[PDB]
């Protein structure tokens, strides 16, 4: 518990073990600076219909003629095995799987959009998103382009990536501070506060700890980066309210159980 | 519905 640094290993090897796509090879390839080919855009239907096939995708079939829900089923399908993953990072979170089962779940019901959030401005530029482990690239216009309400869904995380983005965190440090979020003892409906509340101080300290000796010319990167926890409560927020005018408005269109779960009872 | 519980309990 006194060592921070071995804190800081251990949450990076669980991080590089949950995590196929890090931050680290998300960069390599937006830069180009990589072995492999670049990636396949989609920026229009004709490119979206070529690179279809490579996205990960099992249905019961051919899923729509429209460009906008065919995007919304295939992010829903990303954001599943998002949450699959991180709630294998959040068990390798040292204490976690000691605290109450209900406590776990009411800390990744309310954590992980929060950690979606902050690993996409990972493999976001000012341009696009990788999508598919990094094997294609989906243009930021294009996600703009969609019909209303779908065109409205991206944007504000683009937004959110280039502010986040600029303090240059790399995965050693946000391994730390996925963690902490996930860690958050004022979570409503929790059951003991205080275990919780426990872990997070290691887990602040070794993220303290963590961005003075990665960064030791960004004067309180700690404190601008607590800062960011409040963009991302607003991306929540806003994007609960984007479902709800796809959930009044459009039709067929139910979310997959897990993330029904996830929303139902959120706030 | 306890599907996150499921994730948990491996
Ligand atoms: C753009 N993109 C990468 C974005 O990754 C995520 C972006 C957002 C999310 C969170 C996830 N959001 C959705 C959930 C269900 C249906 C649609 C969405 C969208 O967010 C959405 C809606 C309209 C248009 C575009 C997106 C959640 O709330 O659980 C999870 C992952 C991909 C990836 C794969 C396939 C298609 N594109």
């Amino acid at each position: 518990s006194a060592d921070l640094r071995a804190l800081a290993k251990h949450l990076y090897d669980s991080y590089i073990k949950s995590f196929p796509l890090t931050k680290a090879k998300a960069r390599a390839i937006l830069t180009g600076k990589t072995t492999d080919k670049s990636p396949f855009v989609i920026y229009d239907m004709n490119s979206l219909m070529m690179g279809e096939d490579k996205i990960k995708f099992k249905h019961i079939t051919e899923q729509s003629k429209e460009v906008a829900i065919r995007i919304f089923q295939g992010c829903q399908f990303r954001s599943v095995e998002a949450v699959q993953e991180i709630t294998e990072y959040a068990k390798s979170i040292p204490g976690f799987v000691n605290l109450d089962l209900n406590d776990q779940v009411t800390l990744l019901k309310y954590g992980v959009h929060e950690i979606i959030y902050t690993m996409l401005a990972s493999l976001m530029n000012k341009d696009g998103v990788l999508i598919s482990e990094g094997q294609g690239f989906m243009t930021r216009e294009f996600l703009k382009s969609l019909r209303k309400p779908f065109g409205d869904f991206m944007e504000p995380k683009f937004e959110f990536a280039v502010k986040f983005n600029a303090l240059e965190l790399d995965d050693s440090d946000l391994a730390i501070f996925i963690a902490v979020i996930i860690l958050s003892g004022d979570r409503p409906g929790l059951l003991n506060v205080k275990p919780i509340e426990d872990i997070q101080d290691n887990l602040l300290q070794a993220l303290e700890l963590q961005l003075k000796l990665n960064h030791p010319e960004s004067s309180q990167l700690f404190a601008k980066l607590l800062q960011k926890m409040t963009d991302l409560r607003q991306i929540v927020t806003e994007h609960v309210q984007l479902l709800q005018v796809i959930k009044k408005t459009e039709t067929d269109m139910s979310l997959h159980p897990l993330l029904q779960e996830i929303y139902k009872d959120l706030y | 519905s306890t599907l996150l519980a499921s994730l948990l309990q491996s």
